[PDB]
RNA sequence: GGCCGGGAACUCAAAGGAGACUGCCAGUGAUAAACUGGAGGAAGGUGGGGAUGACGUCAAGUCAUCAUGGCCCUUACGACCAGGGCUACACACGUGCUACAAUGGCGCAUACAAAGAGAAGCGACCUCGCGAGAGCAAGCGGACCUCAUAAAGUGCGUCGUAGUCCGGAUUGGAGUCUGCAACUCGACUCCAUGAAGUCGGAAUCGCUAGUAAUCGUGGAUCAGAAUGCCACGGUGAAUACGU
């Protein structure tokens, strides 16, 4: 039956449904090539399935929200990793070593009082 | 290549070339070029005499070049001799539109004068 | 720093070649964070070099990079309160970084119409010993050789 | 159907009121849906703490406004009569709409 | 500037004064403070002293100045030069 | 501030609220698109006659406790100093120092 | 057309809990304190950011937020009104914004955010005008409606190194909006013009990662008047042998 995974990166949240199949990928009612113009996003999306070599045996239905191109792509990678490891636990050792199960916790720092940016200070004059 | 009493370049597109007239900008260039149905992507070097005459007919519809400059002078002159505030600002070579004067205002005053 | 705490940050090989070196070169060429405009120029230059030389697509870049890498540089050291010019060895990562930076700066100062064409010319000259990066490496080498007596 | 909105500045003094209103509307003989946790509103202010100059010294304060929603489907004619004298806590705003 | 539909602006007292002066015949300059009023073709040929902060400056109305304000013919800043 | 400033403020408020309807009516006629030219001129000359302080744009927000004309906050009606002093003694409901 | 009937699985919303504590393994170490590496795990050793500022120093700032001792004026140093000035200009200095271009300008088409405000207010659809805007007029005290289409990005074409199809300062003409009232002295739109500027001497500044750099969005003040201030997201670097 359907297996489910979720992924979060930056302000981006994505949910992935994985089923046994032949290699069909749908992302928001659009093809894989119709959504990501940059090939880097496509590569980072296809990283884990290629690493496990389950490319042509599974079907993927994916939904995304929030963030930008890179954040959404990272969320896709995280969600695929979580769904695949949910399907089979024997790959628990592998997906972790590839640096995918760890959730990227980096975020955007706020603006502080007296500074033009998070850390940029105004120009300083001694005399 | 003789429009409105001046020579015009030959190797550029029509929209770029016609703006060289004093009083004709990009919008005016497009209006004239479309009023006679000539494309924007043709060099005036390769173009016939009849449509040059039509272009002259269409550009003869405005006060351009010297015939313009004349009234501009009076548009200033009447301001200067009347004695209004703008006339005084014109006489002294100082800004007229109420800008800063404690600093800047180089364009209306010129390069700095050492004492 | 005073603490010796910092470390190495992971980098992703470029998609269509899987080479970390190309990734680093693209980062060095990147400005304003507009990466997508950087690998376009890099790819155009690489394909133009590949078709001009006809040797390969990746080996020409490696040979040009190897032609420029230096092995000695000059720093300052002191024993009795007087500053010197002392020659020191260069680690391989520093060699690659210096070579790439020199190539980029040499490329940025030319009179062509595109940046990719400038890159093609500079990598070609480096592979055939005519670029200004060769002059930089030779000048560094000879300044290091001149101050040889101070080598402890 | 009767829906009721509840506003308060604190998230404890409103939960008790919500519980008491839902439990008292249960007894009259109707069915109740909720409560619904709704997003809170945060309003932030910043002021200067020096009485003269010293621009870069400021305090930042905030006010949080909570929000809850409850519904009653097919009520009793006595449910409204019971709710007209519930005597909620002082510090909670209650809005009823049919 | 001002909207075209609203029309020109003038003060009531100044308008009454100038209409009475024109009806009664040409007279001495009219002393006034309202620099924000507009000039009218009715006011042609008359002399009006207008305040400028400390004094009243006489101005003689000519035909060419119709359309402007009374405050544009009486300056308020004194300047001769530097050093 | 001075007492005269507050007196002027209150007199301005009173005069402004006295003439709400007449000023609204005259402004409505002036802004109208289809009206007689002489009617518009007479309405302008009549609106010009009413006292200046009746305009609601002559008022300046002032602190309720001190009268300061700077650093005003509409939500509270007090200047920054007064707002801080009142808020740190727990006299503004629900207000507390923020952090995120 | 989540459009409808439906469903409580998922995202999410707002309340309560679990988890990270040198906990476990190996080594060194004075058996300790502690340090180094490893397992496991979303997170490992202060996980990231904030609030929190000891006793005191500079007779530091503020008698113009407010309060207050002493001194000073009382048909005036108190009070009212109109107009003007705080916006001046041979000059020097601090902090910023726009540029001097091809990693770019211009035209057409096409995607992806967060956070916040609204009743004397936000104001949709439709019609009019090239545009600023105007007429008529629903909804909204709000996970409902309005503000309000994100931009850089991608595809195609053109420009081909020129003070230019870079730059938009200055000036003339015609207008819109707020307000009794845009002359001194407002903001915005259209047409016309098209200055200095080709990367900056002696010197000097900020920054260690989602940071620098770069692109957009909102709020307070406020009838009208941000390149400033306070906040929010998109893309996303290089280097640190050592004291
Ligand atoms: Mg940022
Ligand atoms: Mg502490
Ligand atoms: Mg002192
Ligand atoms: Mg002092
Ligand atoms: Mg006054």
């Amino acid at each position: 039956n359907q297996y489910y995974g979720t992924g979060r990166r930056k302000s981006s949240a994505a949910r992935v449904f994985i089923k046994p199949g032949n290699g069909k990928i749908v992302i928001n009612q659009r093809s894989l090539e119709q959504y990501f113009g940059r090939e880097t996003a496509r590569m980072v999306v296809r990283q884990p399935l290629e690493l496990v070599d389950m490319v042509e045996k599974l079907d993927l239905y994916i939904t995304v929200k929030g963030g930008g191109i890179s954040g959404q792509a990272g969320a896709i990678r995280h969600g695929i990793t979580r769904a695949l490891m949910e399907y089979d636990e024997s790959l628990r050792s592998e997906l972790r070593k590839a640096g995918f199960v760890t959730r990227d916790a980096r975020q955007v720092e706020r603006k502080k009082v007296g500074l033009r940016k998070a850390r940029r200070r105004p120009q300083f004059s001694k005399r | 290549a003789r429009i409105a009493g001046i020579n015009i370049p030959d190797h550029k597109h029509a929209v770029i070339a016609l703006t060289s007239i004093y009083g004709v900008g990009k919008t005016r260039s497009k209006a004239i070029l479309a009023a006679a149905g000539i494309a924007e992507d043709v060099k005036i070097s390769e173009l016939s005499e009849g449509q040059i005459d039509t272009l002259r007919d269409e550009v003869a519809k405005f006060v351009v070049e010297g015939d313009l400059r004349r009234e501009i002078s009076m548009s200033i002159k009447r301001l200067m001799d009347l004695g209004c505030y703008r006339g005084l600002r014109h006489r002294r070579g100082l800004p007229v539109r109420g800008q800063r004067t404690k600093t800047n205002a180089r364009t209306r005053k010129g390069p700095r004068k050492p004492i | 720093p005073r603490r010796r705490v910092i470390g190495q940050r992971k980098i992703l090989p470029d998609p269509k070649f899987g080479s970390e070196l190309l990734a680093k070169f693209v980062n060095i060429l990147m400005v304003d964070g507009k990466k997508s405009t950087a690998e376009s120029i890099v790819y155009s230059a690489l394909e133009t070099l590949a078709q001009r030389s006809g040797k390969s697509e990746l080996e020409a870049f490696e040979v040009a990079l190897e032609n420029v890498r230096p092995t000695v540089e000059v720093k300052s050291r002191r024993v009795g309160g007087s500053t010197y010019q002392v020659p020191v060895e260069v680690r391989p990562v520093r060699r690659n970084a210096l070579a790439m930076r020199w190539i980029v700066e040499a490329a940025r100062k030319r009179g062509d119409k595109s940046m990719a064409l400038r890159l093609a010319n500079e990598l070609s000259d480096a592979a055939e010993n005519k670029g200004t990066a060769v002059k930089k490496r030779e000048d560094v080498h000879r300044m290091a050789e001149a101050n040889k007596a101070f080598a402890h | 159907r009767i829906r009721i909105r509840l506003k308060a500045f604190d998230h404890r003094l409103i939960d008790q009121a919500t519980a008491e209103i839902v439990e008292t509307a249960k007894r009259t003989g109707a069915q109740v849906r909720g409560p619904i946790p709704l997003p809170t509103r945060k309003e932030r202010f910043t002021v200067l703490i020096s009485p003269h100059v010293n621009k870069d010294a400021r305090d930042q304060y905030e006010i949080r406004t909570h929000l809850r929603l409850v519904d009653i489907v097919e009520p009793t004619e006595k449910t409204v009569d019971a709710l007209m004298r519930l005597d909620l806590a002082a510090g909670v705003d209650v809005q009823i709409s049919l | 500037p001002r909207s075209l539909k609203k029309g020109p602006f003038i003060d009531l007292h100044l308008l009454k004064k100038v209409e009475k002066a024109v009806e009664s015949g040409d007279k001495k300059p009219l002393r006034t403070w309202s620099r924000r009023s507009t000039i009218f073709p009715n006011m042609i040929g008359l002399t009006i002293a207008v305040h400028n902060g400390r004094q009243h400056v006489p101005v003689f109305v000519t035909d060419e100045m119709v359309g402007h304000k009374l405050g544009e013919f009486a300056p308020t800043r004194t300047y001769r030069g530097h050093a | 501030a001075k007492q005269s400033m507050k007196a002027r403020e209150v007199k301005r408020v009173a005069l402004a609220d006295k003439y709400f309807a007449k000023r609204a009516e005259l402004k409505a006629i002036i802004s109208d698109v289809n009206a007689s030219d002489e009617d518009r001129w007479n309405a302008v000359l009549k609106l010009q006659t009413l006292p200046r302080d009746s305009s609601p744009s002559r008022q300046r927000n002032r602190c309720r406790q001190t009268g300061r004309p700077h650093g005003f906050l509409r939500k509270f009606g007090l200047s920054r100093i007064k707002v801080r002093e009142a808020a740190m003694r727990g006299e503004i409901p629900g207000l507390k120092k923020a952090s995120w």
